[PDB]
């Protein structure tokens, strides 16, 4: 939740999200499910965001309902920062185990540094069971095995509660000892010297030898308890590996390119009509079977006969229309490419009038006889339609 | 004339640091060759902060510009400081501490 | 001196020094050696560093006691800060002529910009003979020799001492003639007039038309004497040219790839074994005859079978341990290298422990049959195995 | 006008200007021209300028003298900021229509960011014809033609000057009701409150509840007479596309290559000699034709047997002297280029002795029996020879 927000061309023209799966969509407590999906950076990215240089893959759910065992993007295991390239494909995969029970709808999400947080497709998750019985085992150096959920927080306490007790009864003897009033008259009088004595300096000296002392104490103790520690451990990690399969952007003799020659959007409608010159770089004929948005996917019911397992919310299994000709191997043809759902308009894309840059952007993929899959990227200027 | 004067009466000690050398293909100061030869542990070449040319840098007006720069601030931190000077000798004795 | 106390995750993880050589051990004075080596970028560059996109070459001595007469890195003549590019590999040379009496330990770094200093290999030089023999002959380019050592410091005396003599005898003066007790009870009393009166005015006046005029004299004398000069030449020279022989990181079909599967090393032990996997893509077996550190070399002493002149403090001629199976062309394998020597941990390599990112970095070489050396770029996290 | 007062190693080191056109050299009021040229990036770009990542290409003449209908760099309509890279070829085109009679310098240039404005070449356009009969016709999206020029401002002065006599009329009134020194007087004596009474506020009340009436009922016919707008459109454009054709510098195996081995320049003299290694990587001999500077072109007379059709504060068709051999293929040879015209004393090229960075640079172009064009960058320190 939170993305129909954001504006339109910055959630096309940052990343395009693609094959995203929710390995389980009912998960028990303490059972695991792997949400992963694939990435490709748009090459005109925007100047107001900053570069991916510095980001952060993240699961995008309403607080810790699942936990986080691991996560990996571009072929690494990344706790940290990683660095993503201008126009390039990254595999992201995320374990999550189930905390609370509930109905919850979790997010692929990347959040890039002072530009800031970009979000993919969610889904539904139910997780059934009891939180109490939520278990995070983790093994130690030593081979000592802990629960992340509940280790520590009994020596926080202790820590933490005597000394605000020890500070309350400070103020507390203080105040009964003197008082507030009867002070203020004193030194108000020119006797403050009535209020503060020997004793009380004396009770002073004591209090904070013994809570010097303590702190001494409790540190020795502390280091005897736990005598070898590490400092905590950031940094950006190395760089990534981009996808290199064929088929996706940037690969090798056999590909697409889409050039947008312009678009049309309606105003306040829900169509968006393209004009896209293709160059088919293969040795089949290819059609045209989706367009991708922020996270929307717009199928071709040609190519398209069953929609497959995605969001409901997300999925306009009839939202592109083009020609039934397939294009032939090493031909150049301009078609025309409509997209017609209401879900265009639900998710805010159709708010583009809004922006200060009337720009759309995302990836073409286009399927041989055989089902072979090529990913091209589109994107340029359009033009509002404005209707009444 | 504080700030105008700096650079006509540091010229004397600095001129004969300014004349040309041509080393291996480059054209240097003596000041420069002087820097480069006696080796600095903690002085790399690209700490300091020195001219290296703009493109608003007009007809050789370098060091004027910077000495009627000079001396318009310093009127203003003579300002201030002079008045910082009269309340360092103040002569004022407080009560408590 | 002060390498130890750097960290060793960035010391192994910034520049990869190798082969470094110094041509003399033993200098007079006014005699010229040169130190020459070879540096390698480590291509994950640590984030806490700044890029090396500015940066400058120096030798590590404790002050002139030789004199740079040149320094080239990247196939350049560099008297300023020059651009290293990540995943290179960059050979450097110095010129220095003998200045100071004595043994010093001089070692070739490379300040990179606010990331700061990186320290290479250094050795031990004896300069003999006398400071007051030594000579720094410069030409100009009117064709006249001048000694850089003595040149140009008679000028600033004097110059510099008359006028401090002068303010020094204006103040006498005005002290002098009017005091300080005296000046002060006559201001006190409303009696500020009788200080300063017409004769002062004209003094001062008269002193302050002698000073302009000494300047202006001064002025015009010194560009009489100096008719043609230049402003001082600062700024980044052009991209360097990087080593592109056959054997270094990033050349052509015949190299070797080492990947990092893992490794531990003992705290606080002297030891570090890592997992390599080894790609061969040469046509001969080889075998790995180096590690490469911070400076410091681990070799197989079944490679290395006798010792090369290296500095004692940095070379573990059997240091490194390995089975002695070579790897066949095209074949990859994967082997258990172990890293054994008190050079370790004396030059606080074994204080990864204390760093917030447990890493190691550098180089690895490995040798044909006929001796062809074949270098690759090692790094990755490491496990700190405790023991008492 | 302006590149002269601009530093020459500045000029010469960041855009090489080559072949500039003006369509029209005389062009009628509302007659359109065109202004084509290419532009090179110095590889060796200086350190002071900012990077050419953010730059905006414009027409440097002394004001809207000529309306820019259109403009376009690297195969792009360019209204906004675009993207050159270090050591590309971009080439640029600007329509211009006239608007004011007379005779103006109009050139091309580039305004880099915080490194600032690069001047190219220009030339002089009479523009013939009255400024009231300049029409600037613009289409809108629902089909209607406004006149740029008169468009939109009897709406701004109709809105801007009533409430300016508002103001003054309330200024007035209160002034002329009470006056200063009245007023002033008043308030001295402690009758402050003589001043201000209950009808006094109640007439600012009601004045300010018309005005806030008057400003609700200009936004709302403001809304209904225009019920869509848009917000400016801002940001950076996509990445150019530079040019890929034969002869330019960073194109295929045919090629120039050409390096600065050593160059003097006389002071103040007209004079620069230089020392060019040149490999030919071509399958025809060639001659150096032409030397490129700031905009300046220095030819070599027996290449360029007749001037071209160039601007004469410019072109030296007798600037450039070499020996008459041809550099056959695949033959490095030293030559020594000699440029000698009063055009570098003028054009204050010889004040590189005042920069602090004594280098040259620019394009040498080398030409083929059937004249065929090789483009090379040339670039480095160069030494001054002090003559009286
Ligand atoms: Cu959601
Ligand atoms: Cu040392
Ligand atoms: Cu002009």
């Amino acid at each position: 939740h939170g993305e129909k927000s954001q504006q339109a061309f910055l959630r096309m023209r940052t990343l395009n999200w693609y094959d995203v799966q929710w390995s389980k969509t009912t998960v028990n407590v303490n059972e695991e499910m792997v949400l992963s999906g694939k990435v490709h950076v748009f090459s005109a990215w925007p100047q107001a965001v900053a570069n991916p240089r510095v980001s952060f893959l993240n699961a995008g759910e309403p607080g810790p309902v699942l936990v986080r065992t691991a996560q990996f993007i571009g072929e690494q295991f990344a706790p940290r920062s990683v660095s993503l390239e201008i126009g390039k494909d990254y595999a992201f995969s995320i374990n999550l185990r189930g905390r609370r029970a509930g109905r919850w709808h979790v997010h692929a999400q990347i959040n890039v540094e002072g530009g800031g947080p970009i979000i993919g497709p969610g889904q539904w998750i139910e997780i059934k069971g009891d939180m109490k019985d939520f278990t995070d085992p983790v093994t130690l150096l030593d081979g000592s095995t802990v629960d992340l959920e509940h280790y520590g927080i009994s020596r926080v306490y202790a820590w933490h509660l005597p000394w605000m007790a020890v500070g309350a009864a400070w103020i507390f003897f203080w105040f009964v000892r003197k008082g507030i009033i009867t002070s203020y008259i004193r030194v108000a009088e020119g006797k403050a010297d009535d209020v503060i004595g020997d004793d009380d300096r004396r009770i002073g000296a004591i209090v904070l030898a013994l809570t010097i002392l303590a702190t001494i104490v409790g540190y020795a103790v502390t280091n005897s308890t736990f005598p070898r520690t590490i400092p905590l451990q950031a940094g950006l990690q190395k760089p990534l590996t981009p996808i290199e399969t064929e088929g996706t952007v940037g690969v090798g003799k056999e590909n697409v390119t889409t050039e947008l020659n312009g678009g049309v959007y309606k105003v306040p409608g829900r169509e968006l009509t393209i004009n896209v010159k293709v160059k088919n770089n293969t040795s089949q004929p290819l059609r045209l079977g989706e367009y991708t948005a922020a996270g929307l996917r717009f199928l071709n019911p040609d190519v398209f006969t069953t929609k497959p397992d995605f969001p409901d919310y997300l999925l306009a299994d009839r939202g592109l229309s083009v020609d039934a000709t397939p294009i032939a191997p090493g031909e150049a043809k301009e078609i025309v490419v409509k997209i017609q759902d209401a879900r265009w308009d639900i998710e805010r894309l159709s708010d583009l009038a809004y922006d200060t840059d009337s720009q759309i952007g995302g990836l073409l993929f286009f399927f041989s006889p055989d089902g072979k899959r090529y990913a091209s990227e589109i994107g340029g200027p359009v033009i509002p339609k404005f209707v009444a | 004339g504080w700030g105008l004067l700096f650079y006509p009466n540091n010229w004397p000690a600095i001129a004969a640091f300014h004349q040309a050398t041509e080393q291996h293909g480059q054209l240097m100061t003596l000041a420069d060759l002087i820097g480069f030869h006696f080796v600095r542990t903690s002085m790399p070449e690209y700490i300091r902060m020195v001219e290296r040319g703009t493109l608003r840098t007009f007809g050789k007006d370098v060091v004027p510009v910077a000495a009627f720069f000079s001396g318009f601030v310093s009127m203003m931190v003579y300002f201030l400081w002079w008045f910082m000077g009269r309340w360092y000798s103040t002569t004022k004795v407080i009560d408590t501490i």
